[PDB]
RNA sequence: AAAUAUGCAAUCAAUA
RNA sequence: UGAUUGGUAUUGCAUGCCUGGUGACUUA
């Protein structure tokens, strides 16, 4: 599941007159190893209260704060989401559901994790 | 109506920068008339109060303050103008939309 | 002693004054995920050792730990003179609603909770 | 870093005519009185302070506020 | 070549309100023209307003430009009128 | 009064004229703020570029302008061997006014210049998802 | 000085100080920080970090002559080698289905690997 | 002054100094109110 | 310490020296002409709708 | 009772 | 007290932006 899932309809939609894609840049050192983009994908398994509102909140707040984007879905049991942003930013988003969430957080996982987007 | 063609996405047009309006250069030109002949008015208005004669002052007709309206200033449309905003419906949109209220605090999180 | 009291306040403000100022740092302090790191600053040894231990700051908060343990008991005793300044003395079928028999359920925009009933239609 | 430096320098240079210069009684008050030993002190250390007031090279704004600078 | 450097007015190093009554920075011929004109008359434009200095402005492109006809002003007045108002208004040092 | 502070703006907000009201307006402040947006997003880079276009002569031209107004030119060059590095500005356009305030940081300028920066992480005017400021896409449309 | 109960209880338990693990999960956090993990070397004097490494995105392979990354997909057994398959596309067409607005269209494929 | 962050003036100072305060929001009300018109420069009776 | 009690910006030397800088920096410029355009290099600001049309 | 001569909102005691 | 690069002419069956009506939005 993901927010960009689509189907095809019968009209037709505006497409990219040209194709170009960007290049990836390999030549990273300590000195510019910050400016590189990444994304994961996380699930929490638990217990929240409001129907997953209070951790709703929590998280648009951490990335508010964090210039993240993507999305995220919490419900009583479960959370999932998608996020992408500068790769400090996605560390501290994964401190910060490992350790940092008040409430009842029985597992964590995160998975497809990539970094050095253009 | 789910367009047969659709057409690129178009960059909105500059905040600051009007297209001509013609309507907008005549309200400018009778706000300054107003602001050049504001005080003779006065005059008129207390010879006449101290004559004690109600008679008319038709140069107010060109160059009077109720010659001036409202116009949007991004738009140019001169209906649905708030001195608060000195813009029309679609000009606030675009300027909240953009982000330049964010400083002075429009909070789009509030509905009443 | 008289004296003893009058000072035993002011240095156990002392001590929370030293507590406080360990503990507003990070627990790891000076470490960083950043120029920590990235830009270490041998000839310079003197002035500045890439090498720590962490023995130190482990100590450090461990000696911490108890002193604010016993400061709680501050907590304890503001609570104990709180409920005593409350005391009173000596000692001297079906369900019942109000405001509807149960909540009634909204299918249109409230105009209170517009936050949890936007996404409703408005007629 | 030679702009952080001559900022250093100028903040100093403050502190040390702020103690060779003193304004007894407060600034307020030597105004308020208008003595004219407290008005030639005070005009000295500012016009020392103006001649001592750096040029920077990345900034275009000549602060005469060391903190600001 | 490259235009004269400004003249700080007091505590200054820099001053584009002589600039731009020169018509220097914008450049504006019609401005330089405009500044010329009142300089010869014997006014101080440096003096003057922005208001008075772009209706002055105006006035001169509109006589070069369609006739010493215009421009036109209502109640007699006359461009000899505002200009000798204006020159005694800021007379020029 | 169950929820005071909740409606401690309403009576403002309701029943109060706008001119007795002691609300501050923000347009005739926004109203340069953003043509100074615009100014300096056209102008900046077109200055960096005029700048380094050269970039051999400029320490040459900056000693002669050196000479040509204080006389000296030995503020910037001591030496042969010390370099006088070049930062892009440009004409402060937004008529703010000098005032008292001690830490105000546009009251003590002399030059009627600022320094411009390229760099900037975090966009300043943050549009709403991905609609882009008016006046960003020069290029002309192309159609399918 | 004799360790209190619930200290020596938590070593028996654990084999390290309450604050020595939450220490070293600060650091572990504090090390393994943005697209590379650094390194320690340990001597009398201390511990310093002086190499860092990248880092292996999990459940992903480096492949020589791509120079990149492919992901390792679910379903598939790992133990087959997929570099010495082959694929060969035999047909892709465009089916179609229709739903309350209208019709909507997908693909289907055929594809040979041996 | 002995409590840390409290105003180290003396209270009878400060409230004399709030009376005053509150004597002079009272009177400038008083003339804002009686001085207020929503049409400026208007006398009853007066040429209109 | 104090500035100059009689500083010597408002004299005739110093006038004669500017200019002399002056001719100095017009000769230069008239002898090279990347150093002419680098220095005469003008950029006027026009809307972005006109640079659109 | 030699006290009072009594109708209620949508702002303000962090100041009436 | 700092004006401007034509058209409120057709084409919303070329479009962008923005709206109305009807449908949906379920996971561990």
């Amino acid at each position: 599941f993901d927010t960009l899932n689509r189907s095809i309809t019968g009209f037709r939609k505006y497409k990219a007159p040209h194709t170009t894609a960007p290049r990836v840049v390999r030549d990273r050192d300590e000195t510019n190893f910050h400016e590189m983009l990444g994304k994961f994908r996380f699930d929490l398994q638990g217990s929240f209260k409001e129907n997953g509102d209070m951790l709703r909140d929590s998280l648009l707040q951490v990335g508010r704060d964090l210039f993240l984007v993507g999305w995220v879905k919490c419900r009583s049991r479960f959370a999932t989401g998608h996020i992408q942003g500068d790769v400090h930013a996605l560390s501290y988003m994964r401190r910060y559901l490992e350790k940092h969430v008040d409430e009842s957080v029985s597992s964590v996982r995160f998975y497809e994790e990539n970094f050095g987007m253009p | 109506m789910a367009a047969r063609n659709p057409g690129p996405v178009l960059n909105p047009p500059p905040i600051a920068f009007p297209s001509f309006n013609r309507r907008c250069q005549k309200d400018w030109l009778a706000r300054r008339a107003f602001a050049e002949n504001e005080v003779n008015g006065r005059i008129y208005k207390n010879v006449y109060q101290n004559l004690g004669f109600k008679g008319p002052i038709p140069i107010l007709n060109k160059v009077g303050q109720y010659r001036i309206r409202m116009r949007c200033i991004s738009g140019g449309y001169s209906r649905g103008i708030f001195r608060f905003t000195r813009m029309a419906r679609m000009g606030m949109l675009q300027l909240a939309r953009e982000g330049w209220l964010k400083k002075y605090g429009y909070r789009p999180g509030l509905f009443r | 002693p008289a004296e003893r009291l009058h000072s035993l306040f002011a240095r156990a403000d002392v001590l929370a004054h030293l507590l406080h100022s360990r503990l507003a740092l990070p627990l790891l302090y000076p470490l960083n995920s950043g120029g920590a790191l990235t830009n270490p600053l041998a000839a310079l040894n003197s002035i500045a050792t890439s090498r720590w231990k962490r023995e130190e700051v482990m100590s450090a908060l461990a000696t911490v730990t108890p002193l604010v343990l016993a400061a709680t008991s501050v907590s304890r005793f503001l609570k104990t003179a709180h409920a005593l300044s409350y005391f009173a003395g000596p000692a001297c079928l079906g369900r019942s609603r109000v405001h509807f028999l149960r909540p009634q359920l909204w299918r249109v925009l409230k105009p209170g909770e517009e936050r949890t009933t936007k996404h409703l239609k408005w007629r | 870093a030679e702009d952080l430096h001559k900022a250093e320098i100028y903040t100093q240079t403050t502190e040390k005519l702020e103690k060779q210069w003193p304004a007894a009684g407060g600034v307020a008050k030597g105004i308020q009185g208008d003595q004219f030993f407290d008005v030639m002190a005070a005009a000295v250390r500012e016009d020392l302070q103006d001649q001592s007031r750096p040029v920077l090279v990345n900034e275009l704004t000549d602060h005469e506020n060391p903190y600001c600078m | 070549y490259g235009p004269e450097a400004p003249q700080p007015p007091a505590g200054l190093h820099w001053s584009w309100w002589e600039l731009y009554v020169k018509g220097v920075n914008p450049e504006y011929p019609p401005r330089q023209r405009m500044f010329a004109f009142l300089t010869a008359q014997g006014v101080d434009v440096l003096e003057m307003e922005i208001r008075e200095i772009e209706d002055v402005t105006r006035w001169l492109e509109m006589s070069n430009v369609y006739g010493e006809k215009f421009p036109r002003f209502p109640y007699d007045v006359t461009f000899q009128d505002k200009i000798e108002a204006l020159k005694e208004k800021y007379p020029l040092a | 009064m169950a929820f005071r502070y909740r409606r401690e703006g309403q009576f403002t907000k309701f029943r109060v004229h706008f001119d007795r009201s002691g609300f501050r307006p923000y347009i005739d402040e926004l109203k340069w703020e953003i043509m100074d947006w615009h100014y300096k997003r056209a102008m900046g880079p077109q200055m960096k570029k005029t700048l380094m276009s050269y970039q051999e002569g400029s320490e040459k031209l900056q000693y002669m302008h050196d000479l040509i107004a204080l006389g000296t030119a030995k503020a910037k060059f001591p030496h042969a061997t010390k370099r006088f590095f070049f930062v892009p500005a440009l004409p402060v356009t937004i008529p703010y006014r000098r005032s008292s305030n001690p830490f105000c940081l546009l009251s003590a300028n002399k030059t009627g210049w600022l320094q411009w920066s390229p760099k900037q992480r975090v966009p300043f005017p943050q549009p709403l998802g991905k609609r882009k400021v008016g006046g960003t896409d020069p290029q002309p449309p192309v159609f399918p | 000085v004799a360790p209190s109960a619930s200290l020596r209880n938590f070593k028996a338990k654990f084999g390290r100080t309450p604050l020595e693990a939450l220490l070293d999960s600060e650091e572990k956090f504090l090390t393994s920080a943005g697209p590379v993990d650094w390194l320690k070397d340990e001597d009398e004097n201390g511990e310093a970090f002086v190499s860092w490494r990248w880092k292996r995105p999990a459940q992903t392979v480096y492949d020589a002559e791509k120079g990149m990354f492919v992901r390792e997909r679910e379903g598939v057994d790992p133990l087959i080698k997929l570099h010495e398959l082959r694929q060969t596309l035999l047909s892709v067409s465009r089916m179609m289905s229709m739903n309350k607005q209208g019709r909507v269209y997908y693909f289907r494929a055929i594809v040979a690997v041996g | 002054t002995v409590l840390r962050g409290h105003c180290p003036t003396d209270k009878e100072f400060i409230r004399r100094a709030l009376e005053e305060e509150q004597a002079v929001e009272r009177i400038r009300k008083k003339l804002d109110k009686k001085q207020l018109q929503w049409f400026p420069g208007k006398t009853p009776w007066a040429p209109k | 310490g104090l500035g100059d009690r009689e500083p010597v910006q408002d004299t005739t030397a110093f006038r004669k020296k500017q200019e002399q800088s002056r001719r100095t920096l017009q000769a230069a410029l008239d002898h090279d002409e990347r150093l002419a355009r680098y220095h005469g290099a003008k950029h006027r600001f026009f809307d972005p709708l006109f640079r659109r049309r």
